[PDB]
């Protein structure tokens, strides 16, 4: 399953979501890539509540 | 079962929908009426080998 | 006349100059034109009052053709009768012909719809435990019923079972004809069922104005209800069952019909296995409830050879059984010799003939009025076109010249040789081939119709195709069905005319047909039925194909004008073809070279004591 | 199971992010 | 208790069931004259800044308009482009579409019909998609306006067919700049009285709840246009009472071409600038050299009628006596049109004037209104 991703759908889950923006700035500049992030993400729980 | 992601940055999105419009047009002539039933054959020259 | 001089160009009118007949000032709303030859009816669908002239005329009369502007109808005797079963009097009729119609309604017609419609209802025929009366309600009509006496020992006489329908065409030929309707609501002898629809089944309207039309007044009457294929007259059939609630007999052409039937009893309606039976060669156990269900063949009940001791005693219960509702399935088989038969054997109070192609070649068609009844219903073919019901069909007729070989031969054979003859030329060899080639790349399944064993064969052994004809293992014809259903490889089934008859087939939106069987008007409606169910109807832009290939300046043209004269009285549109747009750049030629051609011109020709035991 | 579907999910986030290093 | 089909015939032959047939029509033509039995010359925008809001959004391709809401929505805009600049040429044009969010602008405001229908055709290719937001519209019609004078009317005409808008700020202060920058708005929503666009309508049209229109049907649309040419009434606490400074250019003749002001391209005609001496291509246009209004009298001309506005024509009792047999301006005998000889007379087709007492039949008064702009009854008169 592939789910494409838009930088302004990036730029409004950033705006409408600041725990994702939180997890951005200290695990993608850190640890992990943004599409590994994005992955991680959507395969989180988080994303789901 | 698995997860696959796909990261535009605001500059790809002109590639997928150029190809959405080629898969509308591809499937607009797949599905198109042949050539022989909306134009007369009467006038042309006989079937043969 | 109405004293109108007769004009010099009038007299190339046989008597049918209807110029007498003055035109009233308020007819542009009156869509209406009534010949008073032959009470033939002239519609027209774009004049105002347009719905309410349609509706009223397919209640009263018979549509002889519905085009897109005029439609043609036919006041007949038949139409009046049911039009008055189902609560329709004289005058009522007369009086909204009178205001519907631009020229005023002749004296010869009023003459018609009275004498046509009086005098109905008066004979009955009723069942009491198997044993048929003839009912009146006045007394004199059995006097009256003195030449033709079959009287076997309020005013009522018995008649024998087996000269029932020659009471029925008796009356029908005198001016009192026979009435049958089944009063289920008022019928406490037989007891009911639990029969019901399920309530996930959706009906369509045109299939509830069929039932109207056969569930009119308040009582069960028999008569003919034609559908398309795909269109759902095992819905009807099953409904039907689901309105009367009584014990119905199912009897269908092919096994595979009756197990087909026997699964729609088990899936739209609330019927339970206990209350469903078969009677078939494999399976003969049934029923033990009082009242239920049975689905059989034909030829189980009208065999003469000699049969089982079980299909004996089955039968002794059939007749035994006094059967509220029979759903004759494909009733255009009823009239043969032994079909015949199994209204009289088979003592049911309401016949339901279902069927999609209701013509034959004799004319034994026309006294099913006598088997089944009246016409009841006649569905639009291009309304549930346009509508997305059954599929848009392109209706084509590609003609193949004969070659000069080939026809030099042709000249002087005889007719089955003809045949033979005209059937291999390499023309519809080419014709089909850039069809099979063309069609496939539209990723259309295409089943291609040939009636001869040999054709087929030659056919799909030159282009390395599928091909089922009648011997073919059973196995092999699911396998290859399946491979055809599913394996996208495999797109192209040459079929026989084991496919033209009800056998179970995937589903196909081109079809071909190379061969046929004479002018055979059931076959061709037959065989478009297997395309008229095709799944991508819903989708905008789709149009079903068939073709005819026929062989030009041979007989197939005879034929084939007797095959789609049939189809244009429907109203489908056969588009000749004599050119295709491809055989001059054809990657894959078929009998390309003179010497091939020749080849297969003479391939045709030539085509045409316990110890002794052991000692033998 | 468990481990293939943790090790397939992983790697199809790896293999994700190679392909998005590579076209960038 | 029975089954649908076990009840009866529809009955449909039967169902329909069956001069004085003049006053059925004419009343009505009466009632539909009512309303517009009141006028009185209303001061009005004469010089006008229009901006067109086009919505470009999922709700522009729904199939109750033919053949989408897209298309006719487009051809209508071009026909009422040209119609504008056929009644109000020296008004001033900025067409914005709304798209995917934002407010696309995509003519800049000027008095060239062409570019501005080039414009709209070429949106007209485009599929309209995307959430349409109306702050971004207004914010940016209250850009594209803040170069408009003082003495030119500031006004905003919006075609919302949705029914939500998405805005990323807060559009009541936006309402609130507007209604401070004096810009009135009028909004033709397709669909149904969004409430924001009533508020809108209201507040930056000084309390007046008429400017929110919604048509019926096809013919009703065309309607909302061509009422939507007019100029709008100003009100009285306007105070805008300018003078705007403006020449008059003469057609320049030359066999030679040579280099217009406005677009450095050869030209053969053109228009002498009167304060400057600068040739252009077309009128009205501002002069590119030193911001002159040039224009024709034509210009003015087209404008002059809406200052004099013909008073309705009052058709004549049939009653009275008739003045004369046939019509005043195109002399088409009236026609006697009696119902019936009980009937009696009805429905006198004479059209009075009340400045000039001249009778008018009904193809004179529906030319007269709308077509011309005097009375030739009131000029015959020789005052
Ligand atoms: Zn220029
Ligand atoms: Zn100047
Ligand atoms: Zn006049
Ligand atoms: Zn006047």
């Amino acid at each position: 399953v592939n789910v494409n991703l838009s930088r302004e759908k990036i730029l409004n889950i950033f705006e409408n979501y600041p725990i994702v923006k939180k997890a951005y700035t200290d695990n993608v500049p850190k640890n992990f890539k943004e599409p590994e992030f994005w992955a991680r993400f959507f395969s989180s729980k988080l994303f789901r509540k | 079962a698995t997860l696959h992601i796909n990261i535009t940055t605001a500059s790809d999105e002109v590639a997928q929908r150029e190809l959405q419009e080629r898969q509308a047009e591809e499937k607009r002539k797949q599905n198109a009426v042949p050539e022989w039933h909306k134009q007369s054959t009467i006038g042309k020259t006989a079937l043969g080998r | 006349p109405a004293d109108f001089v007769p004009d010099s160009v009038s007299g190339m009118f046989r008597s049918h100059d209807f110029s007498y007949l003055r035109l009233r000032p308020d007819h542009a709303s009156r869509p209406l034109w009534i010949s008073p030859s032959d009470g033939r009816i002239i519609l027209e669908s774009f004049s105002p009052l347009a719905e309410q002239a349609q509706d009223f005329l397919v209640t009263i009369a018979e549509p002889i053709s519905r085009p897109s502007h005029i439609h043609e109808y036919k006041i007949t005797a038949y139409s009046l009768y049911a039009a008055v079963s189902v609560g329709l009097e004289t005058d009522d009729i007369i009086s909204v012909l009178d205001r519907l119609s631009k020229v005023p309604v002749a004296e010869s017609i009023i003459n018609f719809i009275k004498g046509a419609t009086i005098s109905y209802g008066k004979v009955k025929l009723v069942i009491k435990h198997n044993r048929y009366f003839v009912e009146t309600t006045q007394a004199d009509i059995l006097q009256m019923l003195l030449n033709d006496s079959v009287i076997g020992p309020v005013h009522s006489f018995e008649i024998a079972n087996e000269s029932v329908e020659v009471v029925k065409k008796r009356c029908q030929e005198i001016d009192y004809p026979v009435l049958e309707e089944y009063d289920f609501r008022n019928d406490h002898r037989n007891p009911d069922l639990d029969i019901d629809l399920k309530p996930s089944t959706q009906i369509r309207p045109y299939q509830e104005k069929s039932l109207s039309k056969m569930f009119g007044n308040g009582r069960a009457r028999s008569g003919i209800i034609v559908l398309p294929c795909g269109a759902g007259k095992t819905l009807v059939g099953i409904t039907a069952a689901c309105t009367i609630k009584k014990s119905v007999i199912v009897l269908c052409t092919s096994s595979v019909s009756v197990m087909q039937w026997r699964q729609q009893f088990l899936q739209w309606c609330t019927l339970q296995p206990e209350n469903c039976a078969v009677f078939t060669s494999d399976n003969k156990e049934m029923f033990q409830t009082e009242s239920g269900l049975v689905v059989s063949t034909y030829s189980m009940v009208a065999n003469t050879r000699n049969r089982s001791h079980d299909s004996q005693k089955v039968m002794d219960f059939l007749t035994g059984r006094e059967w509220g509702f029979i759903i004759l399935d494909e009733v255009h088989v009823v009239p043969a010799a032994m079909f015949r038969r199994v209204v009289s054997t088979i003592a049911a109070h309401a016949k339901l003939g279902l069927t999609a192609t209701l013509v034959r070649e004799d004319d034994k068609i026309g006294d099913l009025n006598f088997l089944i009844g009246p016409k009841l219903y006649e569905a639009n073919w291009m309304e549930l076109s346009q509508k997305g019901h059954i599929a848009n069909v392109q209706c084509a007729e590609v003609w193949c010249p004969m070659t000069a070989e080939f026809y030099q031969e042709y000249l002087r054979e005889t007719a089955r040789k003809r045949m033979l003859l005209y059937i291999m030329n390499p023309t519809k060899f080419q014709a089909c081939q850039f069809l099979i080639q063309y069609h496939e790349r539209r990723g259309d399944k295409i089943i291609v119709f040939s009636d001869n064993v040999y054709a087929l064969q030659e056919y799909a052994l030159k282009m390395g195709k599928p091909f089922i004809y009648g011997s073919t293992p059973q196995q092999e014809r699911m396998n290859i069905l399946q491979n055809f259903q599913y394996n996208d490889q495999i797109n192209t089934i040459f079929l026989s005319k084991v496919g033209d008859t009800s056998i179970d087939l995937p589903e196909a939106t081109c079809l071909i047909q190379i061969s046929s069987h004479y002018g055979s008007r059931r076959q061709e409606a037959q065989r478009l039925g297997r395309i008229l169910r095709a799944k991508r109807r819903n989708d905008e832009g789709f149009n079903a194909f068939f073709y005819s290939l026929v062989s030009k300046d041979t007989q197939e043209m005879y034929y084939s004008t007797k095959r789609q004269a049939f189809l244009v009285d429907q109203g489908y549109a056969f588009k000749v073809i004599t050119h295709l747009h491809g055989m001059e750049n054809i990657p894959n030629l078929a009998y390309a070279s003179p010497r091939e051609r020749r080849e297969l011109l003479q391939e045709v020709l030539l085509k045409n004591h316990p110890l002794i035991r052991k000692m033998y | 199971d468990n481990i293939k579907m943790t090790l397939q999910q992983i790697i199809s986030r790896y293999k994700d992010a190679d392909i998005y290093e590579e076209k960038r | 208790g029975g089954y649908a089909w076990e009840d009866e015939i529809k009955r449909s032959w039967d169902l329909v069931k069956v001069m004085a047939s003049l006053v059925a029509s004419i009343v009505e033509a009466r009632k539909k004259r009512t309303a517009k039995k009141n006028i009185t010359p209303y001061q009005r925008g004469i010089i006008r800044s229009l901006i067109l809001t086009l919505d470009c959004s999922e709700a522009m391709l729904e199939k109750d308009l033919r053949p989408n809401r897209h298309a006719m929505i487009i051809q209508y805009a071009i026909d009422f482009v040209h119609e504008f600049f056929d009644q109000n040429p020296i008004s001033q044009m900025g067409i914005i579409i709304m798209r995917n969010g934002l407010a696309q602008l995509v003519s800049q405001v000027s008095g060239n019909p062409q570019d501005h229908i080039d414009a709209l055709k070429s949106i007209r290719k485009q599929e309209p998609k995307g959430n349409p937001s109306l702050q971004n519209a207004l914010e940016m019609a209250r850009g594209l306006l803040l170069p408009v004078p003082a003495h030119c009317t500031r006004e905003v005409l919006i075609v919302f067919g949705s029914l939500s808008t998405t805005d990323p700020g807060d559009i009541h202060q936006t309402i609130d700049s507007l209604v401070s920058e004096k810009i009135r708005v009028k909004v033709l929503g397709l669909s149904a009285q969004v409430a924001i666009c009533k508020e809108l309508c209201k507040a930056t049209n000084y309390g007046d709840e008429s400017f929110y229109k919604i048509l019926l049907d096809e013919t009703h649309l065309k309607e909302l246009f061509n009422e939507a040419v007019t100029p709008l009434p100003v009100n009285k606490i306007n105070k805008g009472f300018t003078l705007v400074k403006m020449g008059f250019p003469t057609r320049i003749f030359e066999d030679t071409p040579t280099f217009c002001s406005c677009h450095s391209k050869l030209v053969y005609g053109g228009y002498f600038c009167p304060n400057c001496h600068s040739k252009v291509c077309s009128l009205p246009t501002v002069c590119p050299c030193c911001d002159l209004m040039l224009i024709l009298s034509t210009h003015l001309a087209r404008s002059y009628h809406h200052l004099m506005p013909l008073k309705t024509f009052a058709e004549v009792p049939t009653t009275e006596k008739f003045r004369s047999e046939d019509c005043f301006s195109c002399q088409s005998r009236f026609p006697i049109l009696k119902n019936h000889k009980n009937g009696k007379l009805l429905t006198s087709s004479r059209y009075r004037c009340e400045d000039c007492k001249q009778e008018f039949c009904v193809d004179c008064d529906v030319f007269i209104h709308e077509i011309l702009h005097n009375c030739p009854g009131c000029e015959s008169k020789p005052v």
